[PDB]
RNA sequence: ACGAGAACAUGCGCGACAUUCCGAA
């Protein structure tokens, strides 16, 4: 997976990889995955919020910016917008947790 | 005359009764064999002189995936141990190899013991079934026992038959429609079905043409009144009473027992080759019912 | 009557032994308490006791005539000083040749203890006091006497030691020594009335070569009497009255056997004392060597061949087999003692094997009619058949039952119940009927059942104990609130049997009364000490004897009986002799002809290899004795028992488990046993017994039997 | 002449099949290769009862399956053989590492006090097959027709109804697949004859 | 037990904060005032029961009784409070009502 | 003449289905069908639960202890075994299987054929409580069930179709195994045919729903 | 023999949690459920509650005789049927659709201090309803009113009561509205009640 | 029998603790995964069934990353290394294999409790 | 002219009764 790969790049982990800042994201991450496991233009809006969020998170703390850069997360919400199926929003879902969980785990 | 080998693989359990139906016998004697060849010829609207003129057949012998069994000739064995006697006793077939040696008294009691113990022919058993034939008019269910042989995968049963080319093809005819019309005492109830292969035995016409001065009883048989003055001097045998219900649907209205016949059971050694006879065992029936006590010898040095 | 005077003269001729023991030479004593009886003062009888030894023969100044000389010379080839001295057990020379030699004695049914014994002068002034009081007024002397007298001495004497000889061994009780010096006595005098010897004196022991010459000269005939059809005749039976005339038919043919001897020895005028061993089917006699003696054999087989072809056609039949004997060779000084038994053995064999003549053959194929009705239990229809199909045999075996039960003598009588050779017949009948039988006419024969003749026949049956469950039978015993309803066949035999008489006892102590000293304690042991052995358990006995041994009962009483019994004969022939059985476990209504061949089919997988094994129910249970009483049962059934008083499903589970040795099965059973519920060491000790091969068989036999004992 | 007709084929155990170490209501099975088994015994006694019902002993029921009656002696037309648990279903079950029976759990509620009593029955797997093997003896040729109508009339009716040992509580439902009918015996022309 | 109802109101004299664990900085419109699933604010039950077994602090008294989430409160009493910390706080003079069950006789 | 009717249909669980089975730290499994592994409802627990509900519509006669002493029209249905009085079950109900409309549809969103419940067991006199996890079939699951009737009278077919129209009803109201006293094992039958499939009886007028 | 059924609503005045930490969610609909026994369980301990409770009791097969009437018993040789059969209670549709109007969700996240150890607990969002389905079995007539008399007390006092979840704490709050009490199967009148 | 020495090889006694104190409960999920993908793969390596796996092993370090003792577990027993191996051969037979070992892992842990 | 011929190990049976994912902040 390379999801691991990047996160015992990052494994020095940062800040944003840190569940503390890594949080927010989280949170909206699942929000969005709420509202599609319950079923979409909505799913695109709250997909350019998460978006638009990423950048807030990247200018109130660098590392969760550093954090983004190496998981290219923004270019995979990017790439499930372009594909616009619930399956590769499921696999975005599943590759942010995979994320999460190798960051918890190496820490 | 032309000797063929007839080897039965048998595919279902087969169900061979020595006096009920919860026995369960592994062979059957050439008395039973040749009933069943008559009924299949008269089945088929055959000539039945053959059979009854010509042909010379034997009991059902065991036979595995090693060797060939014959019965146990009934000679005197020179034998400290009392034991050994009754290791001896239990034993009742021998392999064809192994006969010469048995008879010249070369087999010990634990090698006769091995012997006994070689025998792969297969497991009996004991199927217990119920008759619901009483239920619907107000009654119950009647269990009985039906006894049950099966062979395993390699072993079966074999017999020699002995006859005229005319005898061995009609022999042939008879035996591959017996292979579906079966042998046993449960055809029609799913026991008994086989299939034959019939072939000339280069290994058993060199064990019949051996000379010697005893003979030995392939089949169970009996002399005439005639042959028996001097079979029966200095012999050593076993009477076996054949009795039987008659099986056809002419014979009387109700079924009967035939009368009871007493034949000398294969394995017997005799001094004077007797030869048998097609007993009538039929008493006031509509036809005569016959029961094979022709002699198939076999000769030893003892 | 001098004949009769021999015999009493030589069946007392040491009553005096015992009479020292209890405290002159022990003849002079005996002639001296035989004279304090005026019935036994007659001449034979005080000169056989006085004079049966050569310093008193030398001197006995007689006419030459008297028995005593018969006497000496039957008690010198019979035989051939601490006074309290035991009786030491025939099993200690038996197998000496690899097992050793133990030193098991009898203390004054009775198990040999090998530990320091003596028999205290008390204990023989109470039996000399016992025996002068049975003989004053009990006992007396006549022709039919004499087999009072026989049983007399044999309730007596039989732990009384022959000897007390401390150089030889004291296997040979007073009562063999008597009974085969008194059958030895009858032969050599009908000897010597053929040869019409007038001096006995001059025959054999004046000039003390002759008696050398007369040990030399063939004097004696071994017989075989063999019935072959008994195991047919007693379990190839149909229909469902079979189980209660399962015990019926061996009670018929055992009298049938005994009668048959009984007639031989009343044409030879011999008693009971010739009559060296009688067991299943077989008997062992010893008869004098005369013309008249081989006349009667003659006629007593042609015979009893016409009879038991009348009536039984081939199902049973008879045979004798006599072979000419020595004095030497009974008492084995050449060795040719096991080639006399060997040879009589063979000679039966080869009349069994030409069995009918050509008449008979011929008559046996007359068949003028069919068969037609034919009986349920016998599938014969040449007998005439009665109502409700049963043959003339078989209607009678019937009535023998339940008065077996009710009645304790056997009367062979003229009218009776159950045919017998010479136009008689067997009904089992109470003493006052016995009585009334014998009123009535002569030559009827009573017979006591472990108690007229005494026969000793193991008759336990559990079913007849109690007056409730008495007319159900063997199948009473699967009436049971726990544990599964089904029937134990036990199918038992002493393995080398013959070979333990042939070359069991060495040569050096081989001899005849050696033969019957061991012969009468196999007897006593499988007729008399068994039922007292199977006390208490639901049982029926159908057949004993060591040479084949058949009990049915419950199963679970089956196999706790036969451990019993096997621990029993370990310590009854103090070891030297295997003991391998098969166990059946058959429902109820199961053909007793398949529930027997089951069983003997088990019983020879257990006899092949070891000869000391068990099957218990299949050819996956053939265990060992002490394997089955202590791993099976004892370290694994009892465990498993008390950790789950039900769990039947369980133990189902751990069966469906157990019959797949994969590995991923091992790790479900590991499971299993985790999520049991009962004690983790058990759970250990289960795992443990499941990984060894060896001990999962064990573990298995355990289950499935606690799964039997815990079924509704 | 006379003739005979082999019918070979295979029986599919469509719901568990139950026909009567330590097992609580055991199957039958093959005493040397401990495989199940369907009696030809069961088989005969089934069609033989359906076609009883159907008809309704009647002559064409002691036609086919064999009478002794007194007067009324006729040989069995219909030699049903035991069924064998099938190579192919063998292997099958081989792979997947599935038992060849199992053992179905049932209770009775009682009427009176509702306890449940606990029963096990072994039952022969849902994807079981077995080879049948069936024999007709062409006694009579004007009536051949007419007894494989009866035959075919009892199959149909055989695979409505169960085998053995349950039935109306879902065990032993069963199908007939006819693999070929073929005259093994004599010169009858058996291609137009058929089942089901 | 006998089991009593007591309609409590909490009148807001001081601006009063409930932690939702949601944190806006300047670009999304600064401590964000719990507000349940339909969006609407309230006081959690669970504070208010902590609050008063900090007061108090038995046990087995104070378990009996059970204090239910207050009603939803008007949105326009939220507001910003300055402390450089700013939060939502309730507005003075709202009164929050809630119901309080005591299983407690004594 | 003997007329065999079939009637085939659905069975949907409308709540979870506990059918125990002997067979993870659930307390109990359910039964399924060794072949496929897939959870299957038995017809011995169908023909169980409609005898018992029928015999409870109808009357149990006082102190009743068997089976056999329930009303003529259940034994006629459901069959007897009394000791001459053996009357032949009209009614064979099969085992129900996990269909495959319902295993495709199981397949599609990711879904087991099963879930794990769990409850616990809150004691009386301490409040301690003592978990426990059963297993339930999925409520979007369907078994495909098959019935025969056996026209043994053609007089009580129609009333004996009343009857089994009667239990469907009962059985449709009640739940079909486990605990379904605490919302398990709801069913919906919905048929799809009733045909004679054997003989000439005309079943177009014959419903049991 | 009669079969009542009861059907209705179940409203989720205050955050409703019945852990499964994460709310009991229908497998098939993904979507949050009370299960019957929770309801059934919750019903019986209250009642039993309400009636007097001997000293010892240790087991639910010695509670009041109208408990053992309504919700069954186990007692060995006294075993008595449940005529009540509670089930699941599934999302209504309605609801569903209600919160499906607006972009929320159904269910919602509550953070506890724990004075300080944050803790989360998901409860099914205030306002929601589901759907219940009672079925009384009528097994003895006299004792109709009295079981439903004894049903009507239990559903006050758990509308009084929480239902799942910590309680006490404020959340779990639910109420009934009852849609119609109608004899399903059979010829039992259940009108009056 | 790996699977029972490396069970038998951790077994320690404080209560016998295995794993640092692992219990059933902290492998509930674990199992359950493998128990969806093993009925997938009966019912039938496909495309769905390798993702599983690799789900398998993202929630296998997730798990790991949770709590100590399924950490342990996980690296004493190569659970997740053989779900690698299974990815790499990509045959059935090898993950009947894996979920053979697997039960074998828990019912040994069980039975030394 | 097979110890044979005819014979369903068959009939009734719910894996079922009671059980809050709960107390604490």
């Amino acid at each position: 997976n390379f999801a691991r790969k990047v996160v015992e790049e990052n494994k020095r982990l940062f800040n944003g990889l840190t569940t503390s800042k890594l949080r927010n994201l989280l949170e909206l991450i699942n929000h969005v995955y709420t509202k599609v496991y319950n079923s979409s233009e909505d799913v695109r809006d709250e997909l350019e919020y998460l978006k638009v969020k990423f950048a807030y998170e990247s200018g109130r703390e660098p590392a969760v910016r550093t954090f983004i850069e190496k998981t290219y997360v923004d270019k995979l919400v990017d790439v499930v917008l372009k594909k616009n199926t619930k399956k590769i929003f499921l696999d975005y879902c599943k590759y942010f947790e995979a994320l999460v969980a190798y960051a918890k785990f190496y820490r | 005359l032309v000797v063929k080998l007839v080897k039965l693989t048998f595919k279902s359990p087969v169900h061979f009764g020595m006096k009920r139906l919860s026995d369960s016998n592994h062979t059957i004697a050439a008395d039973t064999l040749f009933s069943a060849l008559i009924i299949e010829a008269l089945q088929q609207q055959l000539e039945l002189s053959h059979l009854l003129n010509n042909l010379v057949i034997t009991d059902l012998f065991p036979y595995n995936k090693t060797s060939y069994f014959l019965p146990k000739p009934l000679i005197r064995i020179e034998g400290g141990d009392e034991s050994g006697y009754k290791a001896f006793k239990k034993l009742t077939y021998i392999p064809v190899e192994n006969y010469s040696e048995y008879l010249r008294g070369e087999i010990d009691s634990l090698e006769a013991s091995k012997i006994a113990e070689s025998l792969n022919l297969g497991k009996a058993s004991l199927s217990t079934k119920v008759s619901l034939q009483a239920v619907d008019h107000n009654g119950e269910s009647e269990p009985y026992s039906v006894g049950n042989f099966t062979f395993y995968p390699e072993s079966g049963l074999y017999f020699l038959a002995k006859g005229n080319a005319d005898t061995i093809g009609q022999l042939e005819i008879l035996m591959h429609a017996l292979q579906y019309s079966g042998i046993g005492g449960k055809r029609s109830a799913g026991y008994g079905q086989f299939r034959c292969t019939i072939e000339d035995s280069g290994k058993f016409d060199s064990l019949l043409s051996q000379t010697g001065n005893i003979a030995i009883l392939l089949s169970s048989a009996m002399a005439s009144d005639e042959e028996l003055v001097d079979c029966l001097e200095d012999a050593r045998y076993l009477l076996k009473k054949r009795t039987g219900f008659v099986q056809s649907k002419t014979y009387a209205d109700q079924l009967v027992k035939k009368k009871d016949f007493y034949a000398f059971s294969a394995g017997s050694t005799f001094y004077q080759k007797f030869n048998g006879k097609i007993f009538d065992v039929s008493d006031n029936g509509r036809h005569s019912v016959y029961r094979y006590a022709k002699a198939f010898w076999l000769e030893g040095k003892i | 009557n001098k004949k009769l005077e021999l015999m009493y003269g030589s069946l007392l001729h040491d009553i005096g032994k015992i009479v020292y023991r209890s405290n002159g030479t022990h003849s002079k004593i005996g002639s001296q308490f035989l004279n304090k009886f005026k019935p036994f003062q007659l001449s034979g009888i005080v000169d056989s006791v006085s004079y049966h030894h050569y310093k008193e023969l030398a001197s006995s100044s007689l006419l030459d005539d008297s028995v005593a000389y018969i006497t000496y010379i039957a008690d010198n080839i019979a035989s051939g000083f601490d006074k309290r001295a035991p009786l030491a057990s025939i099993f200690n020379v038996v197998n000496s040749e690899t097992k050793g030699l133990a030193n098991y004695t009898y203390s004054f049914y009775r198990y040999p203890t090998d530990a320091k014994k003596e028999y205290t002068s008390s204990q023989y002034a109470a039996l000399v006091n016992k025996m002068t009081d049975d003989l004053s007024n009990k006992l007396k002397v006549g022709p039919d006497s004499f087999s009072s007298l026989l049983q007399w001495t044999e309730s007596l004497w039989s732990y009384i030691p022959s000897s007390t000889d401390t150089n030889q061994v004291m296997d040979v009780s007073l009562y063999d020594h008597s009974k085969i010096t008194c059958a030895i006595a009858s032969c050599i005098y009908d000897y010597l009335t053929e040869m019409n010897c007038v001096n006995y004196r001059k025959e054999l022991f004046s000039p003390y070569e002759k008696t050398k010459q007369f040990y030399q000269e063939d004097v004696f005939l071994l017989v075989s009497l063999d019935m072959s059809g008994i195991q047919d005749f007693i379990y190839n039976i149909s229909g469902s009255k079979a189980l209660k005339s399962l015990r019926s038919r061996s009670f018929y043919l055992e009298t049938m056997l005994e009668s048959l001897v009984d007639d031989l020895l009343s044409d030879l005028e011999l008693s009971r004392a010739n009559l060296l061993y009688t067991g299943g089917g077989h008997a062992y006699l010893l008869l004098p060597n005369t013309e008249r003696a081989r006349d009667v054999l003659a006629s007593f087989e042609g015979e009893m061949k016409e009879w038991f072809i009348k009536i039984f056609k081939t199902d049973l039949s008879v045979a004798i087999a006599y072979k000419a004997c020595t004095g030497e060779d009974l008492m084995n000084s050449n060795g040719t003692y096991s080639d006399l038994w060997q040879t009589v053995s063979r000679k039966l064999s080869d009349k069994k094997a030409h069995k009918y003549s050509l008449n008979e053959i011929k008559l046996f194929n007359s068949t003028i009619h069919a068969g037609t009705q034919e009986c349920k239990e016998c599938l014969r229809s040449d007998i005439d058949i009665s109502e409700d199909s049963l043959c003339k045999i078989c209607e009678g075996i019937i009535a023998i039952s339940n008065d077996l039960r009710d009645y304790s003598f056997f009367v062979v009588s003229p009218e009776g119940k159950v045919p017998l050779p010479r136009n008689r017949y067997l009904s089992v009948e109470n003493q006052d009927g016995a009585e009334r039988k014998i009123k009535m006419n002569k030559e009827t024969r009573i017979y006591s059942k472990n108690q007229v003749t005494n026969l000793w026949m193991c008759d336990y049956d559990f079913s007849t104990l109690n007056p409730e469950t008495k007319k159900q039978g063997i199948a009473s015993y699967v009436n049971r609130e726990v544990g599964i309803p089904r029937l134990g066949v036990l199918r038992a035999d002493i393995d080398n049997l013959g070979t333990t008489f042939i070359k069991g006892i060495p040569e050096q102590y081989r001899s005849i009364s050696r033969t019957a000293t061991l012969s009468r304690q196999l007897s006593m042991f499988f007729k008399f000490e068994l039922s007292n052995i199977l006390k208490g358990a639901r049982i029926s006995v159908i057949y004993s004897g060591g040479d084949d041994l058949f009990l049915i009962g419950a199963w679970d009483d089956v196999i706790s009986k036969a451990l019993v019994l096997r621990k029993a004969f370990t310590r009854f022939s103090a070891g030297k002799l295997t003991f391998s059985a098969g166990i059946g476990m058959y429902p109820v209504k199961y053909p007793i002809s398949k529930m027997a061949s089951e069983t003997g089919v088990l019983e020879d997988l257990a006899k092949r290899g070891e000869k000391n094994q068990v099957a218990l129910w299949n050819d996956s249970k053939v265990f060992g004795w002490s394997q089955l009483e202590e791993q099976i049962l004892k370290e694994k059934m009892i465990p498993l028992q008390e950790a789950l008083t039900h769990g039947k499903s369980f133990l189902y589970k751990m069966l469906e488990l157990l019959r797949n040795e994969d590995q991923i099965n091992i790790a479900r059973l590991a499971y299993l046993l985790a999520r049991s519920s009962l004690s983790e060491e058990l759970t250990q000790s289960i795992f443990a017994w499941s990984q060894n091969k060896q001990q999962k068989v064990e573990l298995i036999t355990a289950i499935e039997y606690l799964v039997y004992q815990i079924r509704e | 002449m006379y003739s005979k007709i082999r019918i070979v084929g295979k029986i599919d155990v469509l719901t568990g099949l139950h026909i009567g170490g330590a097992i609580a209501s055991p199957v039958v099975r093959d005493p040397y290769s401990r495989l199940p088994i369907i009696p030809g015994s069961s088989i005969k006694g089934k069609m033989r009862s359906l076609l009883a019902k159907h008809i309704g002993d009647a002559p064409e029921i002691l036609r086919l399956f064999g009478s002794s009656q007194k007067g009324a002696i006729q040989s069995s037309r219909l030699q049903i053989s035991d069924a064998f648990f099938s190579k192919a279903s063998q292997e099958e079950f081989d792979k997947k590492d599935l038992a060849y029976t199992e053992t179905k759990f049932e209770n009775t509620i009682s009427r009176l006090t509702a306890v449940a009593n606990p029963r096990q029955i072994e039952r022969v797997t849902r994807g079981a097959s077995f080879d049948f093997h069936i024999i007709y003896n062409v006694e009579n040729i004007n009536e051949v027709m007419a007894d494989f109508e009866n035959i075919k009339t009892a199959i149909h009716l055989l695979e409505n109804d169960y085998l053995g040992g349950g039935g109306t509580r879902g065990n032993g439902r069963i199908r007939f697949v006819i693999d070929s009918i073929d005259t093994v015996v004599g010169d009858f022309d058996s291609s137009n004859l058929s089942i089901k | 037990m006998i089991e009593k109802v007591y309609q409590v109101k909490l009148k807001v004299y001081g601006p009063v904060h409930i932690g939702s664990g949601k944190i806006i900085r300047k670009q999304e419109y600064l401590h964000l005032f719990v507000r349940d699933g339909r969006g609407d604010l309230y006081i959690p039950g669970s504070s208010l029961k902590g609050a008063l077994r900090t007061v108090l602090e038995s046990a087995e008294a104070f378990h009996s009784l059970s204090i239910s989430d207050s009603l939803p409160i008007d949105p326009k009493n939220l507001a910003i409070y300055q402390k450089p910390l700013y939060r939502e706080c309730v507005n003075v003079g709202t009164t929050v009502e809630f119901t309080m069950k005591i299983n407690s006789d004594d």
